[PDB]
Parts: C-alpha cells; sequence; structure tokens
C-alpha cells in the first residue's frame, strides 16, 4: 500500500541522451564525408 | 458519580492534512531538475 510519488531520475531516460550524442556524431561523420566526395568530383 | 452533565465519546485525532502548497515551481515536478538542465545543455548542443 505504501507507494511513493517519485520523479523520474536521469537514470530512467539515460540512454536517450546517449543515442542523442551518437546521432550527433554520426551526422558529424556524414557532414565530413559528403563534402569530401563533392570536392573530389 | 453524579448525573451526566456533558455527553461525549472517544474520537480520533490526526494532524490535519496540510494546506496544499505547490510552490512556484510545481510544474517542473515529474522530471528531476537534473534532466531539465541535461535537456537544455543538449538543446544547445544539437543546435550547435
Amino acid at each position: 500500500s505504501k507507494e511513493k510519488t517519485s520523479a523520474l531520475s536521469l537514470s530512467n531516460v539515460a540512454g536517450v541522451f546517449y543515442i542523442l550524442v551518437g546521432g550527433l556524431g554520426l551526422a558529424m561523420l556524414v557532414a565530413l564525408i559528403e563534402f569530401c566526395y563533392k570536392s573530389r568530383a | 458519580f453524579s448525573k451526566p452533565f456533558m455527553s461525549l465519546g472517544i474520537s480520533i485525532m490526526i494532524k490535519k492534512p496540510q494546506k496544499s502548497k505547490p510552490g512556484v515551481f510545481s510544474f517542473l515536478d515529474p522530471l528531476a531538475y537534473e534532466i531539465w538542465m541535461c535537456i537544455v545543455f543538449a538543446y544547445i548542443g544539437v543546435s550547435v
């Protein structure tokens, strides 16, 4: 019967920030390799 | 004993349920304050 009013901690949505930054560096990877190919062609 | 001059009974006393004080920052409650910062620092990060 003793249930609590608990806010979400950062651990609950923790991986969403991880796949945010992983999605950021992937776009950093693509923004490099799209300018390099047009500079070759 | 004499005649009953006052009628009474055993009842219950708890502390009164207090005034519902939300605070001036009650809408930020279901998410912890760490997450609201970690949104904003990541909000600037994605826009950068």
